[PDB]
């Protein structure tokens, strides 16, 4: 019952807008119970902040990797768009 | 600045992570960070499992006998 294994990920984009958008487009829908795993995300200036909390390392590993995949996809798309 | 991560657990452990276009690099760096995190957490699980005896069996063994 305690969400006390935590990880925070900070992701610097080039602009405040790019981070805002990233945040808006990131729509995590984990397969993990909310009682076990929670994710909060937001941006400040050009940085995206993603805070995970989990009951243990097993759950965390599953949850974090998956979200990082989403974020990479959003970075790829932004790479394509800003270069035309 | 690079992407970074910080991990914290109730056994007193704190762990920092730090690792073509700007965004292209960004994406590879995230791939490297993701591997670090996965490597680190897997290791934490491997040590937690090694710290047990075999008492998964023994635990269930009692519950059964208690039923009989």
């Amino acid at each position: 019952k305690s969400l006390d294994h935590t990880l925070e990920l900070k992701i610097p984009f080039e602009t405040e807008r790019q981070a805002t958008i990233a945040t808006k487009v990131l729509s995590p829908d984990p397969i993990l119970k909310p009682q076990d795993f929670q994710v909060d995300y937001s941006s400040e200036k050009n940085v995206m902040l993603v805070q995970f909390r989990s009951i243990d390392d097993r759950v965390l590993r599953v949850g974090v990797s998956s979200i990082i995949d989403s974020i990479k996809t959003i970075v790829e798309a932004m790479d394509v768009l800003s270069h035309h | 600045k690079l992407p970074v991560a910080q991990y914290s657990a109730p056994d007193g452990v704190e762990k920092s992570f730090a690792p073509l276009t700007y965004l292209g690099q960004l994406r590879t760096q995230l791939t490297g960070l993701q591997d670090d995190i996965n490597e680190f957490l897997t290791g934490r699980m491997e040590l937690a499992k090694n710290k047990k005896k075999a008492g998964a069996d023994e635990k269930r063994i009692q519950e059964e006998i208690n039923q009989l």
